[PDB]
This record gives structure tokens, C-alpha cells and sequence, in this order.
């Protein structure tokens, strides 16, 4: 009976250990650190309304200061069973997204990035342009591409909204028929599965892309 | 047996502004004495990251910077640094005629701008017409005029870049000399200043803050004393996330008083709250810095 379909909510539980394990390490008080357990335990605890022995058990694990990588490795494991990784479109499915791009294909990705990441974007340093693809609510694929600088500054994301190294992506509005647009670009990461880590919540990007256009 | 040590990177951030002048300099005379090495001003948790082959190599450099720059560093530190810069909207007219060379040289645009910091922004859209007739040259222009702006403003920063659509210009036919045009850019800029009004920079940045409490008094004091706006305020035992937010990003010597004034048992997190300004003192400071 254990079924749940949110990649948001599994890249969250990963997210919120940050303001946790760097305390473990930058913050030199025990009271902070014992705020920050407490906002981590219920920050997890409120996404599952029925939290089993198990999960008890590695919040348990969390609650200890001496929480190694290793710990952590296989309580992220044992969440995987609560979820699912992403999917890599075929040929034919990328094909009938990207019509008017011929010869386009997706690089190969790792395991590990495909179960952390909600949207594959890749950078194409040819023509200078960023495709990302991905699937909306309605489980279908949807892919885009922009024009990127080159160069790679640092500032403040649309999407994961934080601090990283990041770039522009610039999108054109649909032509009408006159043959008339409007151009946006926005603040990307440029690197997008340093992003996909990064996102906090995923409709952060959602947000992002009902401004592309 | 051998030491198989290829490039290593060590983070030398500075004590005070004044140290970050002396590095920034060191950085220039260092890296043409000994051009095996690379510093940069960037990184993701850093002020001064400078990587090297050897940690000898490492050791020679840091040593120059104490014994011949005398900058206070302390390497091994984490540090981060901003800056932001837009507001309002307006159509600004571009215009500029010369004859100081034999040639003569003369540019006509005509430009709306539109701000976009939400999120970050970055655009410059084209209207096919003005200086442009071909379908294929629309993306010249428009690209040129960046060109010039990214001369005299700054871009590449957290919430940023300017949002522009070029409607119409006028050339004809005369010469194209990039001084007179960088410079034309530089008056047009001067021109929109007093028009648009050129403020608020920074917006406001909420600040999540915890420490150990007890001194409610004496800890809302000190924040109250930087500017800082509270929003919640909720105690977790012995310390208290205090939900709060100060219209200015980075740390431009708050994490040094916070430090000193918790005994270095205070943090924070910085992140975009809403459209508003910076200190005026501060605000003020960059925009003159910006004109010198
Ligand atoms: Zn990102």
C-alpha cells in the first residue's frame, strides 16, 4: 500500500538537511544545533502524515550528532522506496517535442542525477543555446531551448532561487501572425543538475517557466 | 618516494576593505611574478580562491601576501559578494553627432526600458525596425547595444540586468568608431538618470535569525539597531528563530558585529523578500563609487 509520486518532496527531504549538517560543522553552539534538529525532524515529519517504525527510526538516526555520510546514504536509500526517479525521453518522444531541431540528442546522464532531478537541461555550446525538457503535471514531455551568454557570472536563479554559478536564457514569445514577438531571458543555473539538487521546491521552476512566456 | 601533488585551491579572504584592496593589488603583481598559479574573485564559498601546483608553491604565495602586501588574511574561510542595480521604466532617446578625427560619426536610437529583478531578468528585445530591415540582421544590433551597456553597467549579478526593447533608431550612413559610440552610451546614460530616477539598488533581503536567548531585550536591541524589520519570533528551547528580513544582501560587516555580539553563537540566512531599497547611506555610496 505504499505509493507516493513527488520527486519535490524527496529532493526537499535532502534540501532541508543542509540548514542541518553545515550547523554540525559552522555552528560552535549546541543550542542552535538543537533548533535546527528540531526544523529538520518536523520539516520531514509534516510530508508524511503517516510516519512508519522505519522512518521513526532513521529520524531517530538524524537526531544524532554524529551523523556520518554513510548514515545518511542509507536513510536517503531507504526514502527511495517512497518515490521515483525521472525518466530519459526516446528519440521518437524528443523528436516529436523538438520538431524543428534536427539532429538533437540527449547526453547520457548517471543513475544517481536521474533520481535527483525533476528536468534535464542540457547546454549546447554550438549555437549557444540551453535545451530543457521535462514533464508536466499532466505527465507529458515538454522541452524547450534559449539562447545562453558565454559567460558564467554569479547570481540569483528563477528557478532553485539561490546562489551559484549561473548564465542567461534567453526565450522568444510564439510569433503571431504578423511575425511580431517578445523576448525574455532570465537568471538559469548553468549547470542544471547542480540546480536540480538545488531545487527547493518545484514549483519555484514552474513559476519559472509561466514567465518564459 | 614521490609527492603526487598537482593543483591545489586555498581560499585567503581578507580581515577589512582595506586588506581586499591590498590582495586585489597583490593579486596583479603576484600572478606577474609567477604566472604558474591562478587567483580568482569568485567561487561558490569564497572571497579569494587561488589554486597552484604544490602546497609549497601555496606556501611561497601566502607568504608574499603577509611579509609583502601586509594584508590580514585568514586562509581557509568562507565568504560571498553582491551587488544590485535597477528600477522604474521609460523610453530614452539616444543621440549623438561628432566630427573630431576627419570622419564624422553619428548614432540615433530610440529605446524603452522595463526592470525584471524578479528572479533575475537579463533581455534586450528588437522590434525589426529603426536600424534594422532584414530579418537576419535583427539580432546584430540588438546584441551591439549590450555591447556597450555591459561597458558602462554591471551585469552578472543575483537580481539584475535590464530589460529593453529597441523600437526605433536612425543611421543612414556614417562611420562606426567604438570610442565615440562607448562614449555616446555614457551620455545617453547620464540623460536617462535624471528622468527615470536611478534607486532602491538592493531589495529587501529576509534574514532568518538564531541565537540563544535570555537577552530578548538586548537581541531585538542590536537588530533593530541595523535596520532590521521582524516579522516572527518564535523560541525552541533555549535559543530563537527570530523571522525577520534587512533590505541589503551579502554581509557588509554584519556577520563581524553579529559575531562579536553573539561570541560567535549567532548565524543567518539571507534571500530575496520583496521590491524595496537599501540603506541610503550604502545605496548612495555604490552609485557614487559607480561615478568616480
Ligand atoms: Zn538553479
Amino acid at each position: 500500500m505504499k505509493t507516493m509520486i513527488y520527486p519535490h518532496q524527496y529532493n526537499y527531504i535532502r534540501s532541508v538537511i543542509l540548514r542541518l549538517k553545515n550547523v554540525y560543522k559552522t555552528v560552535n553552539d549546541k543550542e542552535t544545533v538543537k533548533v535546527i534538529q528540531s526544523e529538520t525532524y518536523n520539516d520531514i515529519n509534516e510530508i508524511f502524515g503517516h510516519i512508519d517504525d522505519d522512518i521513526e527510526e532513521s529520524l531517530k538516526v538524524l537526531m544524532n550528532i554524529r551523523l556520518s555520510n554513510k548514515e545518511i546514504e542509507a536513510i536517503l536509500n531507504k526514502f527511495l522506496e517512497y518515490v521515483v526517479p525521472f525518466e530519459l525521453p526516446s528519440p521518437q518522444k524528443l523528436q516529436k517535442v523538438f520538431k524543428k531541431v534536427k539532429k538533437i540528442k540527449i547526453p547520457q546522464f548517471e543513475e544517481y542525477d536521474l533520481k535527483v532531478s525533476s528536468f534535464v537541461g542540457w547546454n549546447e555550446l554550438a549555437s549557444n543555446r540551453k535545451y530543457i525538457i521535462y514533464y508536466d503535471e499532466k505527465k507529458q514531455l515538454k522541452g524547450l531551448y534559449g539562447e545562453i551568454s558565454n559567460q558564467v557570472v554569479k547570481g540569483f536563479c528563477t528557478i532553485c532561487n539561490k546562489e551559484s554559478n549561473v548564465s542567461l536564457f534567453m526565450k522568444k514569445s510564439k510569433t503571431n501572425s504578423d511575425g511580431q514577438y517578445v523576448k525574455k531571458g532570465d537568471y538559469i543555473c548553468r549547470d542544471s543538475i547542480h540546480c536540480n539538487k538545488q531545487l527547493t521546491d518545484i514549483n519555484q521552476f514552474y513559476n519559472f517557466i509561466d514567465k518564459l512566456d | 618516494m614521490e609527492f603526487p601533488e598537482p593543483v591545489i585551491h586555498l581560499s585567503v579572504e581578507p580581515k577589512s576593505k582595506a586588506d581586499q584592496d591590498k590582495m586585489t593589488q597583490a593579486l596583479v603583481k603576484l600572478q606577474e611574478e609567477d604566472p604558474t598559479f591562478h587567483a580568482h574573485t569568485d567561487e561558490e564559498t569564497g572571497q579569494v580562491i587561488i589554486g597552484g601546483m604544490g602546497e609549497l608553491h601555496l606556501d611561497i604565495l601566502v607568504d608574499r601576501m603577509k611579509k609583502e602586501f601586509n594584508v590580514e588574511c585568514n586562509v581557509g574561510a568562507p565568504m560571498v559578494s553582491y551587488r544590485e542595480t535597477f528600477k522604474s521604466s521609460a523610453q530614452v532617446q539616444g543621440k549623438f553627432s561628432r566630427q573630431s578625427g576627419g570622419r564624422g560619426q553619428y548614432g540615433d536610437v530610440h529605446i524603452e526600458f522595463t526592470p525584471n529583478e524578479t528572479g533575475a531578468g537579463f533581455e534586450f528585445e528588437n522590434a525589426i525596425v529603426g536600424g534594422v530591415v532584414p530579418r537576419e540582421y535583427i539580432p546584430s544590433v540588438e546584441a551591439g547595444l549590450k555591447d556597450a551597456m555591459e561597458n558602462g553597467v554591471l551585469a552578472g549579478y543575483p537580481l539584475i540586468d535590464v530589460k529593453a526593447k529597441l523600437y526605433d533608431g536612425s543611421y543612414h550612413d556614417v562611420d562606426s568608431s567604438e570610442m565615440a559610440f562607448k562614449i555616446a552610451a555614457s551620455l545617453a546614460l547620464k540623460e536617462a538618470a535624471k528622468k527615470c530616477d536611478p534607486v532602491i539598488l538592493e531589495p529587501m533581503m529576509k534574514v532568518t535569525i538564531e541565537m540563544p536567548e535570555e537577552y530578548m531585550g538586548d537581541i531585538m536591541g542590536d537588530v533593530t539597531s541595523r535596520r532590521g524589520r521582524v516579522d516572527g519570533m518564535e523560541p525552541r528551547g533555549n535559543a530563537q528563530v527570530v523571522n525577520a528580513y534587512v533590505p541589503l544582501s551579502e554581509m557588509f560587516g554584519y556577520a563581524t558585529s553579529l559575531r562579536s555580539n553573539t561570541q560567535g553563537r549567532g548565524t543567518y540566512t539571507m534571500y530575496f523578500d520583496h521590491y524595496a531599497e537599501v540603506p541610503k547611506s550604502i545605496a548612495e555610496d555604490i552609485i557614487k563609487k559607480n561615478k568616480g
